[PDB]
Protein backbone atom coordinates (compact mmCIF):
# COMPACT_ATOMS: atom_id res chain seq x y z
CA UNK A 1 0.00 0.00 0.00
CA UNK A 2 1.15 3.93 -0.33
CA UNK A 3 1.52 5.98 2.90
CA UNK A 4 1.88 9.69 3.19
CA UNK A 5 4.40 10.94 5.63
CA UNK A 6 4.83 15.16 6.43
CA UNK A 7 7.01 17.44 7.81
CA UNK A 8 7.19 20.67 10.54
CA UNK A 9 8.61 22.35 7.29
CA UNK A 10 5.40 21.50 5.74
CA UNK A 11 6.70 18.66 3.15
CA UNK A 12 4.31 15.35 2.40
CA UNK A 13 6.44 12.09 1.15
CA UNK A 14 5.10 9.06 -0.52
CA UNK A 15 6.47 5.69 0.52
CA UNK A 16 5.50 2.21 -0.39
CA UNK A 17 5.19 -0.35 2.46
CA UNK A 18 3.73 -3.43 3.97
CA UNK A 19 1.61 -4.26 6.41
CA UNK A 20 3.88 -6.93 7.78
CA UNK A 21 6.27 -3.49 7.81
CA UNK A 22 8.13 -2.64 10.91
CA UNK A 23 8.61 0.80 12.04
CA UNK A 24 12.49 0.72 12.12
CA UNK A 25 12.18 -0.43 8.40
CA UNK A 26 9.48 2.53 7.92
CA UNK A 27 12.70 4.90 9.00
CA UNK A 28 14.78 3.51 6.55
CA UNK A 29 13.35 4.50 3.80
CA UNK A 30 12.98 7.72 5.02
CA UNK A 31 16.94 7.67 5.21
CA UNK A 32 17.16 6.72 1.73
CA UNK A 33 14.95 9.61 0.64
CA UNK A 34 15.99 12.19 2.62
CA UNK A 35 18.30 11.22 4.29
CA UNK A 36 17.62 11.47 8.30
CA UNK A 37 19.14 9.07 10.83
CA UNK A 38 16.44 6.97 12.28
CA UNK A 39 17.80 7.57 16.07
CA UNK A 40 17.00 11.35 15.07
CA UNK A 41 13.45 10.45 13.52
CA UNK A 42 10.02 10.26 15.32
CA UNK A 43 6.71 8.97 14.13
CA UNK A 44 3.34 9.90 15.29
CA UNK A 45 0.19 8.56 14.35
CA UNK A 46 -2.99 9.32 15.77
CA UNK A 47 -1.48 11.14 18.46
CA UNK A 48 0.41 8.58 19.11
CA UNK A 49 4.55 7.70 19.15
CA UNK A 50 4.70 4.53 16.88
CA UNK A 51 8.04 2.21 17.98
CA UNK A 52 10.74 0.34 16.36
CA UNK A 53 9.53 -3.03 17.83
CA UNK A 54 5.78 -2.75 16.20
CA UNK A 55 4.64 -2.64 12.59
CA UNK A 56 2.42 -0.64 10.73
CA UNK A 57 -1.15 -3.18 10.89
CA UNK A 58 -0.01 -3.13 14.78
CA UNK A 59 -1.29 0.76 14.90
CA UNK A 60 -3.97 -0.51 11.84
CA UNK A 61 -2.35 1.58 9.68
CA UNK A 62 -4.27 1.73 5.95
CA UNK A 63 -3.42 2.69 2.49
CA UNK A 64 -3.40 6.55 2.06
CA UNK A 65 -2.65 7.03 5.58
CA UNK A 66 -0.70 10.12 6.55
CA UNK A 67 1.65 10.30 9.30
CA UNK A 68 3.58 12.49 10.91
CA UNK A 69 7.46 12.97 10.98
CA UNK A 70 9.13 14.76 14.12
CA UNK A 71 13.46 15.72 14.18
CA UNK A 72 15.09 15.36 17.59
CA UNK A 73 17.71 17.34 19.17
CA UNK A 74 16.27 20.10 16.88
CA UNK A 75 17.94 19.56 13.78
CA UNK A 76 17.05 23.05 12.46
CA UNK A 77 19.23 23.85 9.49
CA UNK B 1 5.68 29.31 19.35
CA UNK B 2 7.88 31.45 17.35
CA UNK B 3 6.77 33.44 14.11
CA UNK B 4 8.91 30.77 11.98
CA UNK B 5 7.66 27.52 13.08
CA UNK B 6 4.37 29.35 12.42
CA UNK B 7 5.17 29.91 8.97
CA UNK B 8 6.57 26.26 8.21
CA UNK B 9 3.24 24.53 9.44
CA UNK B 10 1.01 26.65 7.01
CA UNK B 11 3.56 26.02 3.97
CA UNK B 12 1.04 24.25 2.19
CA UNK B 13 -1.70 27.12 2.59
CA UNK B 14 -2.61 29.20 -0.08
CA UNK B 15 -2.91 32.18 2.12
CA UNK B 16 0.39 31.87 4.20
CA UNK B 17 1.11 35.39 5.08
CA UNK B 18 -2.67 36.63 5.51
CA UNK B 19 -3.20 32.78 7.67
CA UNK B 20 -0.19 33.78 9.77
CA UNK B 21 -0.65 37.49 10.09
CA UNK B 22 -4.16 36.50 11.77
CA UNK B 23 -2.51 33.53 13.89
CA UNK B 24 0.11 36.14 14.98
CA UNK B 25 -2.81 38.05 16.08
CA UNK B 26 -4.88 35.84 17.73
CA UNK B 27 -2.32 34.02 19.52
CA UNK B 28 -0.69 37.07 20.79
CA UNK B 29 -4.22 38.43 22.87
CA UNK B 30 -5.17 34.32 23.93
CA UNK B 31 -1.45 33.38 24.72
CA UNK B 32 -4.14 30.25 26.01
CA UNK B 33 -4.62 29.43 22.57
CA UNK B 34 -1.38 27.32 20.49
CA UNK B 35 -1.18 26.40 16.98
CA UNK B 36 -0.71 22.65 15.92
CA UNK B 37 -0.64 20.90 12.71
CA UNK B 38 -2.38 17.21 12.79
CA UNK B 39 -4.70 15.46 10.19
CA UNK B 40 -7.90 16.15 9.96
CA UNK B 41 -9.77 12.84 8.41
CA UNK B 42 -13.72 14.52 7.35
CA UNK B 43 -16.64 11.98 7.53
CA UNK B 44 -16.30 11.15 3.99
CA UNK B 45 -13.12 9.27 5.59
CA UNK B 46 -10.81 11.96 3.68
CA UNK B 47 -8.24 13.41 5.38
CA UNK B 48 -6.18 16.60 5.30
CA UNK B 49 -3.23 17.62 7.52
CA UNK B 50 -4.28 21.07 8.47
CA UNK B 51 -3.30 23.46 11.08
CA UNK B 52 -5.69 24.33 14.44
CA UNK B 53 -5.65 26.57 17.38
CA UNK B 54 -5.99 24.11 20.39
CA UNK B 55 -6.25 26.04 24.02
CA UNK B 56 -8.45 27.50 26.09
CA UNK B 57 -10.23 30.91 26.26
CA UNK B 58 -11.66 33.40 29.18
CA UNK B 59 -15.14 32.96 29.07
CA UNK B 60 -16.35 35.14 32.68
CA UNK B 61 -19.59 33.67 34.39
CA UNK B 62 -21.07 34.01 37.69
CA UNK B 63 -17.52 35.84 38.61
CA UNK B 64 -15.85 32.95 37.32
CA UNK B 65 -13.93 32.66 34.48
CA UNK B 66 -14.24 29.27 33.07
CA UNK B 67 -11.59 28.66 30.47
CA UNK B 68 -13.18 26.95 27.75
CA UNK B 69 -11.03 24.17 25.70
CA UNK B 70 -11.58 25.04 21.87
CA UNK B 71 -9.97 23.61 18.28
CA UNK B 72 -10.34 26.07 15.29
CA UNK B 73 -9.85 24.21 12.15
CA UNK B 74 -8.37 25.89 9.50
CA UNK B 75 -8.52 24.63 5.67
CA UNK B 76 -5.93 25.36 3.31
CA UNK B 77 -8.16 28.44 2.61
CA UNK B 78 -9.21 29.80 5.69
CA UNK B 79 -8.79 33.64 4.55
CA UNK B 80 -12.11 33.02 3.04
CA UNK B 81 -13.90 30.12 4.30
CA UNK B 82 -14.71 30.06 8.04
CA UNK B 83 -13.07 27.53 10.53
CA UNK B 84 -14.39 24.78 12.12
CA UNK B 85 -14.55 25.16 15.73
CA UNK B 86 -15.50 22.61 18.23
CA UNK B 87 -15.82 22.30 22.34
CA UNK B 88 -13.26 19.89 23.69
CA UNK B 89 -14.99 18.84 26.81
CA UNK B 90 -12.69 17.19 29.29
CA UNK B 91 -13.88 14.55 31.80
CA UNK B 92 -14.93 17.02 34.57
CA UNK B 93 -17.07 18.95 31.77
CA UNK B 94 -20.36 18.25 30.06
CA UNK B 95 -21.41 19.91 26.95
CA UNK B 96 -24.92 22.04 27.44
CA UNK B 97 -26.41 21.64 23.80
CA UNK B 98 -27.84 25.22 23.11
CA UNK B 99 -27.76 27.47 19.93
CA UNK B 100 -24.11 27.64 19.28
CA UNK B 101 -22.94 24.16 20.51
CA UNK B 102 -24.66 20.58 19.91
CA UNK B 103 -23.98 17.22 21.09
CA UNK B 104 -20.61 16.96 19.16
CA UNK B 105 -19.58 20.22 20.77
CA UNK B 106 -19.86 21.87 16.74
CA UNK B 107 -20.45 25.47 17.66
CA UNK B 108 -23.06 27.89 16.08
CA UNK B 109 -22.46 31.61 15.54
CA UNK B 110 -23.74 34.12 13.19
CA UNK B 111 -19.84 35.38 12.93
CA UNK B 112 -19.51 31.87 10.67
CA UNK B 113 -22.66 31.66 8.64
CA UNK B 114 -21.95 35.29 7.54
CA UNK B 115 -18.26 34.84 7.28
CA UNK B 116 -15.82 36.84 4.28
CA UNK B 117 -12.32 37.69 4.93
CA UNK B 118 -12.18 41.41 4.73
CA UNK B 119 -13.66 41.69 7.92
CA UNK B 120 -14.38 38.49 9.49
CA UNK B 121 -10.90 37.06 11.45
CA UNK B 122 -10.06 34.49 13.88
CA UNK B 123 -9.78 37.67 16.51
CA UNK B 124 -13.34 38.66 15.85
CA UNK B 125 -14.89 35.09 15.52
CA UNK B 126 -12.97 34.33 19.15
CA UNK B 127 -14.57 37.66 20.75
CA UNK B 128 -17.86 36.70 19.44
CA UNK B 129 -17.10 33.32 20.68
CA UNK B 130 -16.33 34.82 24.70
CA UNK B 131 -19.59 36.98 24.53
CA UNK B 132 -22.31 34.59 23.59
CA UNK B 133 -20.46 31.39 25.97
CA UNK B 134 -20.66 34.18 28.44
CA UNK B 135 -24.29 34.81 27.98
CA UNK B 136 -24.91 30.90 27.02
CA UNK B 137 -22.42 28.70 28.92
CA UNK B 138 -21.43 25.89 26.47
CA UNK B 139 -20.79 23.63 29.20
CA UNK B 140 -20.80 23.21 32.98
CA UNK B 141 -18.53 21.69 35.60
CA UNK C 1 -26.05 7.67 27.08
CA UNK C 2 -28.06 7.08 24.02
CA UNK C 3 -25.56 8.16 20.98
CA UNK C 4 -26.67 8.22 16.79
CA UNK C 5 -24.48 7.02 13.80
CA UNK C 6 -24.68 8.69 10.20
CA UNK C 7 -23.66 6.06 7.24
CA UNK C 8 -22.46 6.68 3.74
CA UNK C 9 -26.15 6.38 2.29
CA UNK C 10 -27.73 8.63 4.77
CA UNK C 11 -28.90 6.04 7.84
CA UNK C 12 -28.99 7.25 11.40
CA UNK C 13 -28.80 4.10 13.81
CA UNK C 14 -29.02 4.54 17.58
CA UNK C 15 -27.32 2.74 20.22
CA UNK C 16 -27.27 2.97 23.91
CA UNK C 17 -23.78 2.09 25.17
CA UNK C 18 -21.68 3.69 28.34
CA UNK C 19 -19.22 6.11 29.16
CA UNK C 20 -16.83 3.11 29.67
CA UNK C 21 -17.77 1.42 26.54
CA UNK C 22 -14.60 0.64 24.20
CA UNK C 23 -15.28 1.55 20.64
CA UNK C 24 -14.45 -2.31 19.99
CA UNK C 25 -17.99 -3.00 21.73
CA UNK C 26 -19.27 -0.48 19.86
CA UNK C 27 -18.55 -1.92 16.61
CA UNK C 28 -20.20 -5.36 17.59
CA UNK C 29 -23.25 -3.97 18.17
CA UNK C 30 -23.25 -2.30 14.89
CA UNK C 31 -22.45 -5.70 13.61
CA UNK C 32 -25.83 -7.01 15.48
CA UNK C 33 -28.20 -4.13 13.95
CA UNK C 34 -26.55 -3.92 10.34
CA UNK C 35 -24.71 -6.88 10.54
CA UNK C 36 -21.08 -5.07 9.54
CA UNK C 37 -17.95 -7.15 10.15
CA UNK C 38 -15.80 -5.00 12.80
CA UNK C 39 -12.88 -5.25 10.39
CA UNK C 40 -14.70 -3.57 7.58
CA UNK C 41 -15.80 -0.59 9.80
CA UNK C 42 -14.65 2.74 10.21
CA UNK C 43 -15.45 5.49 13.00
CA UNK C 44 -14.73 9.12 13.02
CA UNK C 45 -15.61 11.65 15.61
CA UNK C 46 -14.92 15.65 15.35
CA UNK C 47 -12.81 14.55 12.15
CA UNK C 48 -10.82 11.94 14.59
CA UNK C 49 -10.42 8.36 13.78
CA UNK C 50 -11.10 6.67 16.95
CA UNK C 51 -9.27 3.26 18.00
CA UNK C 52 -10.52 0.24 19.29
CA UNK C 53 -8.07 -0.02 22.00
CA UNK C 54 -9.76 3.59 23.55
CA UNK C 55 -12.90 3.95 25.14
CA UNK C 56 -15.84 6.78 24.21
CA UNK C 57 -14.87 8.92 27.51
CA UNK C 58 -11.31 9.33 25.87
CA UNK C 59 -13.36 11.07 22.92
CA UNK C 60 -14.90 12.92 25.34
CA UNK C 61 -18.33 11.61 23.48
CA UNK C 62 -21.28 13.07 25.48
CA UNK C 63 -25.10 12.03 24.92
CA UNK C 64 -27.00 12.93 21.81
CA UNK C 65 -23.52 12.48 19.84
CA UNK C 66 -23.31 11.61 16.23
CA UNK C 67 -20.61 9.43 14.43
CA UNK C 68 -19.32 8.79 11.10
CA UNK C 69 -19.25 5.53 9.85
CA UNK C 70 -16.94 4.48 6.95
CA UNK C 71 -16.59 1.18 4.79
CA UNK C 72 -13.68 -0.24 3.96
CA UNK C 73 -12.58 -2.26 0.57
CA UNK C 74 -14.20 -0.31 -2.22
CA UNK C 75 -11.39 1.99 -3.41
CA UNK C 76 -7.56 1.96 -2.32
Amino acid sequence: MQIFVKTLTGKTITLEVEPSDTIENVKAKIQDKEGIPPDQQRLIFAGKQLEDGRTLSDYNIQKESTLHLVLRLRGGD
Amino acid sequence: VSESQLKKMVSKYKYRDLTVRETVNVITLYKDLKPVLDSYVFNDGSSRELMNLTGTIPVPYRGNTYNIPICLWLLDTYPYNPPICFVKPTSSMTIKTGKHVDANGKIYLPYLHEWKHPQSDLLGLIQVMIVVFGDEPPVFS
